[PDB]
């Protein structure tokens, strides 16, 4: 995260850290006790799918305070329409091997109904994006969880204001064109969370951009509202052998 | 009422029905109050609420 602030410990309790062989891979979002939403592109280069760990209740990577909960990832579900190395349909649904225990430091973000998300949440201007990604373009990653309030743009306005992949209907722009404030490398997969009448909802996933905090350009986020029914169906499905599962979309 | 305007007055989710009818709903871990619009938590750790801040204003 570029130009944000430390998320006070416990105030981003749905934030997930994904690790491969102990190394920072990506962010994610807890949406109930066994399911995590992340970005499909996080898994493009995975060799051993069985070395993937999800961590909840994380805050300061330099220490262990006992609020952390680590789980093996039993399933990574990616839509059929996602093509590795590209940007469209950038979403993954992860099944944890064992549920996390909900605590003051570990709480799911609400996955909204589509209609509610399209009719109401899509018009809430500002939303929060978070992660342990790079603090600057070509900079070091954060040891403390960072968070940034970013405004959403209508796609026509994003294209108008920007100055190379299209912004499809499965994406949206948010942030700033003055190169001060953005999500960055290592934040991918993390939440774009939207507050409405006292409660927070998942509206976006940190996905891509033209570099980080590049003047003339905005962050691009996966438009989660397009995937609600796809996710809800999968969460009702039985686990299948083998970690990676490609599932038809729609 | 209608769900496209003002969220139909609902705190959370909204369904339009045949006639001048609307039903509000709440996410799992919440229940709808008798006003027909408000949602109140039914569990300790409902989705989308931040315990340390909820305690801070409780
Ligand atoms: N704003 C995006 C920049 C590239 C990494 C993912 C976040
Ligand atoms: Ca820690
Ligand atoms: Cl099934
Ligand atoms: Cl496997």
């Amino acid at each position: 995260i570029v130009g944000g602030k430390v998320c006070p410990k416990g105030e981003c309790p749905w934030q997930v850290l994904l690790l491969v062989n102990g190394a920072q891979l990506c962010g994610g979002t807890l949406i109930n006790t066994i399911w995590v939403v992340s970005a499909a592109h996080c898994f493009d280069k995975i060799k051993n799918w069985r070395n993937l760990i999800a961590v909840l209740g994380e805050h300061d990577l330099s220490e262990h305070d006992g609020d952390e909960q680590s789980r093996r990832v039993a399933q990574v579900i990616i839509p059929s329409t996602y093509v590795p190395g590209t940007t469209n349909h950038d979403i993954a649904l992860l099944r944890l091997h064992q549920p996390v225990v909900l605590t003051d430091h570990v709480v799911p973000l609400c996955l909204p109904e589509r209609t509610f998300s399209e009719r109401t949440l899509a018009f809430v201007r500002f939303s929060l994006v978070s992660g342990w990604g790079q603090l600057l373009d070509r900079g070091a990653t954060a040891l403390e969880l960072m968070v940034l309030n970013v405004p959403r743009l209508m796609t026509q306005d994003c294209l108008q204001q920007s100055r190379s992949p299209n912004i499809t209907e499965y994406m949206f722009c948010a942030g700033y064109s003055d190169g001060s404030k953005d999500s960055c490398k290592g934040d991918s997969g993390g939440p774009h969370a939207t507050h409405y009448r006292g409660t927070w909802y998942l509206t976006g996933i940190v996905s891509w951009g033209q570099g980080c905090a590049t003047v003339g350009h905005f962050g691009v986020y996966t438009r989660v509202s397009q995937y609600i029914e796809w996710l809800q169906k999968l969460m009702r499905s039985e686990p299948r052998p083998g970690v990676l599962l490609r599932a038809p979309f729609p | 009422l209608i769900c496209v305007n003002e969220n139909g007055g609902c705190e959370q989710y909204c369904s339009d029905h045949t006639g001048t009818k609307r039903s509000c709903r709440c996410h799992e871990g919440y229940s709808l109050l008798a006003d027909g619009v408000s949602c109140t938590p039914t569990v300790e750790y409902p989705c989308g609420k931040i315990p340390i801040l909820e305690k801070r204003n409780a």
